[PDB]
């Protein structure tokens, strides 16, 4: 909301900011109102690059750097492969040497060809996927469920012991 | 003065001690014999350093390898300049005892700031500065420089320093700050270095909290060199309150956005360097492989790895995430919001940030940094708080809480917001120093009941002991006055503090006070805006004109120079007969600074209990926390940090010499029980029933008949 304007329509962006950047494959800091003028023409095109879009391939997204955006997307799609858990390799290196690695892919995606990275990332596809890619996000999906249900033990708790000091009051 | 002490004999450079001294001086060998930390408390301001220090040494002589060395620590530096004084009338009267010089050392620590010989930062005072300067001229890689001698300013005391120092340590001595300026102006050393290095062999070292407390600073010298040594800090009764700012970070919004102008200086420096140095620059990321200071102590730092952030683009991404997070997370509008873990689980999820990678986030920008061979750490200061706060967000949150302030207080709409990180309890941070020390002798003068401390900071106290002052005369004659002329409650309630009646029956006292005490006269407020309403009423009435008749009269305001001009006029009204009367708030920094003497402060007037107001949500934390942990009822701890503020600005008038004084306590609060109790015993015990609840006339009469007894000689 703290970005100046859109490249094209900067207007919304001063009136008001409950505008929130779109992303796309081709990485933009695109507005709702710039979306409608997508959509009347082209119908999934980039106004001045003029990237083809299936459908739109609109997303909401929330922050004014449109760098930051296309890192966190690109995170986000990142992050669903190497999430095999540290403990996994036993070698004090490889538990940070394939995080370098992530997160090189990750800006060379964000500005080099991503060719490379795709065929790398079927490389990574084959291999781990037939064991651990997987159990991995088995084991993930665990963890998140567990994580809610101790912030909900703890919120159950505050609520205890507020309701047992207020008993303890009136008693 | 020998004075045969329970365990030895005991030297002391003046001729008489009271029963107090003595008390305090068993006390001690108690616990030093023990062996464990404790906490005591002694009213005189001066007195109890000559004792304790007289103690130690004579310890120290006694069982030398019982204690490596003596760490003793004051508030301010001008305090400590006392201190040092102190210690050295003592050595030159136990050298003067022996005939002969001995090997003992005794130095003050302080900030190149205050201390330092090169003229280029001479004119700067901002510490930031100081320190950034001193970085840029002390770098390894101006060193390197300095080695292939090229035309470039080049900070000749610390080469010469390196150069002799290394070799010859000094043999011995006693050295103040200032003379320290003029050793190394003589020898063309560092006055700061020298005595870093003394540090390893000196008997005895002296510095302020700071340099003892916060684990970036202290840790470096307070290293594990003193396994077991005498640490005692000294009026340290606001110690938790110090030890949680050692914590607390501080995050607005303007800091941020200079945060984001600093980082995008980073990336054009990054970029600069790579086109200039690349390999040599490139070799820290093999050290790196391998595996401003970090806010972690001791055993919560860790070093095994600096995580993912592995190339200085990948640190100024990280960097770029986690500060958009804060932004964003600063920008929404909305009531106070408190998340110690879930701040951390939500960065987390919402921008991709593993708390492991984010742990080392500050270590790696202090080395990443340093690579960048940068002018000065004052432009980036910002961005390095920020990583602080960074990396301690994901060392640990059990005893922390994250609060976000999207609308500041006064301020009905303000564009500033500000997000705090308060601590919620000092034991986390000052567990350390218990723990590495075998013993900490809390000394403090007027403490409030020494049995919250150790609820408060987790330690097994050895002595619990309350020692008051005893002498020929009655130096203090405290009184609290409840009932004005009108026989009307006084007490200074939140609903109460609209209360014309109220704030006329404080302006009749303080006109009838003035008109009777001396001169020279400070009066505390609770808050500088009740001051300012109390003033103002009394403007509008006649009774302020009347005050200024009488005697004339000083305000203080938040403005530190303000402050200091008006204390500066103060002292010299309080010299000649004009007298004034200096209106001032309790948690004023001149309360603290402060200290009243003879003739200085000579009737302390307190107007209202001083209460912190009941909407700043900081303090919602920290006392909720310490309800739910440690069991202290939310009313007690109130009270007593209302109590011990109290003292602390009440107990200035008895600095020493024995000099005459009474404190009056306008607020009926004072005479209840709970507050009486909590109030320091030396205080308390001087205080009667009689005189408990005096109105306003009785009060003044009284006042009066002990200025008169104070007036003959002894
Ligand atoms: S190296 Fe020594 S003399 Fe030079 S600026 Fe730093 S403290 Fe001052
Ligand atoms: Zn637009
Ligand atoms: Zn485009």
């Amino acid at each position: 909301m703290d970005d100046q304007g859109c490249p094209r329509c900067k207007t919304t962006k001063y009136r008001n900011p409950s505008l929130k950047l779109m992303v796309n494959v081709c990485g933009h800091t695109l507005c709702e109102s710039c979306v409608d003028l997508l959509f009347v023409r082209g119908a999934g095109n980039c106004p001045e690059c003029g990237t083809p879009l299936r459908k739109s391939n609109f997303r909401v997204q929330l922050f004014e750097d449109p760098t930051v955006d296309k890192e966190v997307e690109i995170r986000k799609k990142v992050l669903k492969i190497y999430n095999k858990r540290e403990e996994d390799f036993p070698s004090l290196r490889e538990y940070n040497d394939f995080l370098e690695e992530v997160e090189e892919i990750v800006f060379n995606l964000t500005n080099n060809v991503d060719l490379d990275n795709t065929k790398k990332k079927m490389e990574i596809y084959q291999k781990e996927n037939k064991d651990v890619i997987q159990k991995n996000k088995l084991k993930l999906t665990r963890e998140q469920e567990e994580l809610e249900e101790a912030l909900e033990v703890e919120r159950q708790e505050n609520e205890q012991r507020r309701l047992f000091i207020q008993k303890e009051e009136q008693l | 003065m020998k004075l045969n002490v329970d365990g030895l004999l005991v030297y002391f450079p003046y001729d008489y001690i009271y029963p107090e001294q003595f008390s305090y001086m068993r006390e001690l060998k108690r616990t030093l014999d023990a062996k464990g930390h404790g906490v005591l408390e002694m009213p005189s301001g001066t007195g109890k350093t000559v004792s304790l220090l007289a103690l130690i040494m004579a310890y120290q002589r006694a069982y030398p390898l019982e204690v490596t060395k003596l760490i003793y620590c004051s508030r301010t530096v001008p305090e400590i300049e006392k201190v040092i004084e102190e210690l050295r009338k003592l050595l030159n009267f136990y050298e003067k005892q022996e005939g002969e010089k001995l090997p003992f050392l005794g130095l003050a620590l302080s900030s190149r700031k205050n201390l330092c010989i090169h003229p280029e930062v001479t004119p700067l005072r901002f510490g930031k500065d100081v320190d950034g300067k001193c970085h840029s001229l002390t770098a390894s890689y101006v060193r390197a420089q300095y080695q292939h001698d090229t035309s470039l300013p080049h900070c000749r005391f610390y080469e010469e320093f390196d150069a002799h120092g290394r070799e010859v340590p000094l043999p011995a001595g006693i050295y103040n700050l200032d003379d320290l300026k003029a050793l190394g102006r003589r020898q063309g050393w560092c006055p700061y270095f020298l005595a870093r290095y003394s540090i390893l062999h000196a008997n005895v070292v002296v510095y302020s909290y700071h340099y003892l407390l916060d684990p970036k600073i202290a840790d470096l010298v307070s290293k594990e060199l003193a396994r077991k040594a005498v640490v005692v800090f000294d009026e340290a009764h606001n110690i938790d309150n110090v030890c949680i700012d050692s914590m607390s970070v501080n995050l607005t919004r303007r800091t941020l956005d200079r945060c984001q102008g600093n980082l995008e200086t980073l990336q054009k420096t990054v970029l600069r360097i790579k086109e200039t140095d690349e390999q040599r620059l490139r070799d820290e990321y093999r050290r790196l492989v391998e595996g401003a200071n970090p806010v972690l102590p001791d055993e919560v730092l860790q070093e095994a790895v600096p995580g993912s952030i592995r190339t200085a683009e990948h640190f100024l991404g990280f960097l770029r995430r986690l500060l958009e997070y804060v932004k964003w997370r600063l920008r929404v509008q909305h009531v106070v919001q408190e998340s110690p873990p879930a701040f951390l689980s939500g960065l987390a999820q919402r921008v991709c940030i593993q708390r492991k990678p984010l742990r080392f986030c500050a270590e790696r920008l202090r080395s990443l940094l340093h690579t960048l061979e940068i002018t000065d750490l004052a432009d980036f200061s910002p961005l390095t708080l920020l990583a602080n706060f960074a990396t301690l967000v994901s060392t640990y949150a059990k005893g922390f809480t994250i609060i976000i302030e999207p609308f500041d207080d006064r301020t009905p709409t303000i564009a500033n917001p500000i997000l705090h990180f308060s601590c919620m309890d000092a034991s986390l941070a000052i567990k350390p120093v218990f723990e590495r020390f075998q013993s900490v002798i809390i000394t403090s003068g007027t403490l409030s009941p020494l049995d919250i401390y150790p609820k408060i900071l987790d330690f097994h106290p050895v002595t619990m002991a309350t020692f008051t002052m005893t002498l020929a005369r009655v130096c203090l004659c405290p009184m609290i006055i409840g009932r004005g002329n009108d026989q009307v409650a006084i007490s200074s309630k939140f609903e109460t503090r609209e209360d014309i009646a109220v704030i006329r029956n404080y302006g009749n006292l303080l006109l009838e006070m003035s008109a009777v005490v001396p001169d020279g006269i400070v009066a505390f407020f609770t808050s500088y805006q009740y001051m300012e309403s109390t003033v103002a009423s009394w403007y509008e009435q006649g009774i302020l004109e009347n005050i200024q008749r009488n005697k004339l009269l000083f305000i203080e305001t938040q403005d530190g120079a303000e402050t200091s001009v008006a204390l500066e006029k103060y002292q010299e009204a309080c010299e000649n007969g004009r007298g004034a009367i200096l209106l001032s708030v309790a948690r004023g920094k001149v309360s603290e600074g402060i200290d009243f003497v003879h003739h200085y402060g000579r009737a302390v007037i307190m107007f209202g209990v001083p209460y912190v107001y009941t909407q700043s949500r900081i303090l919602k934390a920290r006392l909720e926390y310490l309800r739910d942990q440690f069991q202290i009822r939310e009313n007690d701890f109130l009270t007593f940090d209302a109590m011990r503020h109290a003292a602390q600005c009440v107990g200035r008038a008895i600095r020493g010499k024995t000099d005459y004084g009474l404190m009056v306590f306008a607020d009926k609060r004072f005479a209840r029980g709970d507050k009486r109790g909590k109030l320091p015993r030396w205080i308390q015990e001087h205080l009667t029933d009689a005189n408990l609840n005096l109105t306003v006339d009785e009060g003044v009469q009284v006042a009066k008949y002990f200025l008169r007894q104070m007036a003959q000689p002894f």
